[PDB]
């Protein structure tokens, strides 16, 4: 669920 | 009797009972079975039953404990989780320099952090003898201690470790405390820190669950995707020292006396934490803002060193990728057009006893902003704003609640159903905002046929200039389907306030230090050859390994940068599918206070337009004294208006401000002012916007492919380039975080 | 984009709210 994810921890 | 290990593939080959509860442990010797918390670490079955059996004397102590254990912790409580949470002896590192070997202290020494602190090989509590002579550092160390770095002995540790006293328990609470790494039996931070998601809340930014490993934090550490109880906890705890203190340096000396744990997995838990600790550097999470260092104490690995950069553009999204790596130890050089930095933060001081930003000035959403971050890390305060702006008609009616609710209602009315059109619709089948929101409001009236009087229409007006503020776009070229597109991802909560002494002051910090040439306007970047050559408009060159480019959508849309191999055609298309939005400011200097009877305290006030064509000409009025002690206003200029304002020299504009402000205030004379400016941003030729928004037809994709690095060489930062945060500062040096990782890793 | 506004944020339009 991509809406929750923090910013600099999904940039895979 | 046997001297086995139940557990097949166990590499202790002589077991011993670390317990010695039973008055007949086996020690080293037999029992009917061996218990297997981890390979150095194992109990007989006598002191298994002292502790698990109703007739046996540490029965007392395991009920006590277990009852405890139940209502706080979700895992099941066993004698093996009893010993390692009670039982098992604990393990401290010595703090000599040159010996740094690991101990085992005596099983009822308890482990603090003063202990952790100061702690040396053989340190025994006061006493009257003398003495002994010997060294005690030079002692051999237990051969347990080198197996605990293998990869194979976490993955026979049966029960994760469980922290004692974390300093992220307290922010936790919501949590089963074992869930997170924390043990069942335990038990002044700046407000805008909200590190950790809690049960029930809605998405906001820059939030990390406790319980759940990030998408990078599993693809850096996939061997605790399985198993990820450690890691949390370890990260989860980090985060809680970071906001705790984030005007220094947290290195790994100081997260080991918070790390409290029995047995041998501590000395694996100090070995992760270091590691965990520098990915969160180089991510931007900790150690990060405007901490600085500063002269010669990095914060990563000299593995990162040996790699050199260039950053085009001083703006916040090239300072903190500045900023950021060269706090790494890497090599960095930045290329600014213009004569001084900043971009679209430059501050006007030159007012009486306040700072007036020409560009930004406002933070929006200050929990887990960077920026109210770094504001602590300053020790600078925010005004926070008010919710109260009245609609003042000319000439000085304020429009009526009842009036006000209604038109409120039926602007987001509106939205609403531009939503609902906008649902299955492709891009080709995208049409302007101001267009569709004028065809649902045309059908609304027919439909309903309910004559709004002239002033509701007006009224009306101000939301749809409002919408043309946020855009920095007439409404008539801003995406219906796109317009508000960054809100799928979670956006950042709470406050709105004004940075009162200013973005520069942030700005300036950030730049303390860092190597930064001016008037170096970038004309060609190539990278064609084994490291990139970039050249400025009057011909020096200047040569690294990467390349940063910052610079504004506008710029890029302009293509003043020559690129060779040239961009493709894809992010080319992504280029010119967003607009370059645009507003201007005003600011006005006042002998005093003329409004203050009027306006009573508020921050803002809003401008009813007398026409549509004129609903940007200074919609609303900000108070540039938070204390009510000056006297500065400061307007925007925004839609439509902006065009109409082209032509005009800042003399009339001044005069078309006057002119409203007197037609707002017609119940009074108002001063003339005695100061001011008037902003060209849409002519500064190395900026020529405020800030992006998604044209017709357009994606908010065009973002992330704005983004994309290309070949691991020519990286890409900046406000247009940030998919989740755009337009904004905090947008903009989080993109230039998120630039500064990625070259790292490369 | 919404986020941008402060004073008199519009309101309508935005998807349902998400939660954990
Ligand atoms: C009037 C106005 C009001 C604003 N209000 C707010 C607000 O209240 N809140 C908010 O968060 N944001 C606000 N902003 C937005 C904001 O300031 C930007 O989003 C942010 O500054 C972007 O940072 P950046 O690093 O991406 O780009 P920039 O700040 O534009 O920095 C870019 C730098 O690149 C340089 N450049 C261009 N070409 C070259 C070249 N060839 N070589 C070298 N350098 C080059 C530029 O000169 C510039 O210094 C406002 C902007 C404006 C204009
Ligand atoms: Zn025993
Ligand atoms: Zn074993
Ligand atoms: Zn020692």
């Amino acid at each position: 669920d991509p809406h929750f994810h923090h910013f600099l921890l999904s940039q895979t | 009797g046997s001297r086995k290990c139940e557990k097949a593939g166990c590499t202790a080959t002589c077991p011993v009972c670390f317990a010695s509860a039973s008055e007949r442990c086996a020690k080293n010797g037999y029992t009917s079975r061996w218990y297997h918390l981890s390979c150095g670490e194992h109990f007989c079955n006598e002191c298994f039953d002292h502790y698990y059996r109703s007739h046996k004397d540490g029965y007392d102590k395991y009920t006590t404990w277990k009852k405890i254990w139940t209502s706080n912790g979700k895992t099941e409580p066993s004698p093996k989780a009893f010993m390692a949470d009670q039982q098992l002896p604990y393990w401290v590192q010595c703090t000599k320099p040159e010996c740094r070997k690991w101990r085992q202290l005596t099983k009822e020494i308890q482990l603090t952090p003063q202990i952790a602190k100061t702690y040396r090989c053989g340190m025994k509590p006061n006493t009257a003898i003398k003495p002994e002579t010997s060294d005690h550092c030079s002692l051999p160390e237990d051969l347990r201690v080198l197996e605990v770095s293998n990869h194979w002995w976490y993955s026979m540790l049966i029960l994760p470790p469980l922290l004692k006293d974390s300093v992220a328990a307290p922010l936790l609470s919501a949590y089963y405390p074992d869930c997170v790494g924390m043990s069942p039996s335990c038990t002044g931070m700046n407000r805008y820190f909200q590190p950790f998601y809690q049960p029930n809340e809605c998405g906001k930014a820059l939030c990390v669950r406790p319980d759940v490993m990030e998408l990078d934090e599993l693809y850096e550490f996939p061997e605790y995707s399985r198993d990820p109880t450690m890691y949390l906890a370890l990260r989860n705890l980090i985060l809680a020292l970071w906001y705790t203190n984030c005007k220094e340096a947290l290195t790994p000396q100081k997260c080991i006396p918070h790390i409290i744990v029995r047995g041998l997995v501590r000395i694996r838990c100090v070995q992760e934490v270091e590691r965990i600790l520098y990915f969160m550097t180089r991510k931007g999470l900790i150690n990060t803002g405007v901490l600085s260092v500063g002269a010669d104490q990095y914060l990563l690995p000299k593995d990162y060193h040996n790699k050199s950069v260039i950053i085009i553009g001083a703006g916040p999204a090239g300072l903190a990728a500045a900023r950021q790596l060269h706090n790494f130890g890497i090599k960095v050089t930045v290329l600014e057009a213009k004569d001084r930095i900043g971009g679209r933060v430059w501050d006007d001081k030159s007012f009486k006893g306040v700072t007036v930003g020409r560009g930004a000035q406002i933070v929006n959403g200050c929990i887990n902003n960077p920026v109210a971050l770094m504001c602590e890390q300053l020790g600078i305060s925010m005004h926070k704003f008010g919710e109260r702006c009245d609609l003042i008609q000319e000439g000085g009616r304020i429009t009526d609640p009842t009036i006000d609710k209604r038109m409120d209602f039926h602007f987001n009315a509106l939205l609403d159903v531009v939503s609902e059109w906008r649902k299955d619709k492709t891009q080709l089948q995208d049409v302007p905002l101001g267009e569709k929101i004028e065809e649902i409001y045309k059908a609304f009236i027919k439909e309903s046929g309910i004559q709004f009087s002239e002033l509701e229409g007006q009224v009306l007006q101000f939301h749809l200039s409002n919408l043309e503020y946020a855009c920095g776009s007439n409404l008539h070229q801003v995406s219906a389907r796109s317009w508000d597109h960054n809100e799928f991802f979670a956006q950042f909560a709470g406050d709105h306030t004004l940075l009162t002494p200013g973005y520069s002051v942030i700005i300036e910090k950030l730049a303390e230090g860092l190597d930064i040439q001016l008037k170096s306007p970038v004309q060609c970047i190539d990278y064609s050859g084994d490291e990139v050559q970039v050249t400025t408009t009057d011909g020096t060159g200047y040569s690294a390994q990467k390349v940063l480019v910052t610079v504004p959508l506008a710029l890029l849309q302009k293509g003043a940068i020559q690129f060779n191999p040239p961009l493709s055609e894809k992010k080319m298309k992504a280029i010119n599918s967003l607009g370059a939005g645009i507003i201007e400011k005003i600011a006005l200097q006042f002998p005093y206070r003329f409004w203050d009877s009027k306006v009573q305290g508020a921050d803002f006030f809003g401008h009813v337009p007398p026409s549509a064509s004129k609903r940007g000409l200074f919609a609303v009025f900000y108070d540039m004294d938070p204390q009510k002690k000056h006297s500065v206003l400061m307007s925007v200029i925004a839609g439509e208006a902006v065009a109409s304002v082209r032509t005009l020299d800042d003399k009339q504009v001044l005069q078309q401000c006057m002119a409203t402000l007197r037609e707002l205030f017609k119940e009074q004379e108002v001063p003339d002012p005695t100061k001011y400016f008037v902003t060209r941003w849409s002519t500064d030729p190395w900026i020529q916007m405020a800030y992006s928004f998604v044209k017709t037809g357009g994606s908010g994709e065009a973002y992330d492919i704005i983004a994309e690095d290309i070949q691991g060489t020519v990286f890409f930062a900046g406000e247009a380039t940030n998919r989740h945060f755009p337009q904004t500062v905090t947008g903009a040096y989080l993109s230039g975080v998120r630039e500064a990782s990625k070259i790292a890793a490369f | 984009a919404r986020t941008m506004q402060t004073a008199r944020k519009s309101t309508g339009g935005k998807a349902p709210r998400k939660q954990l």
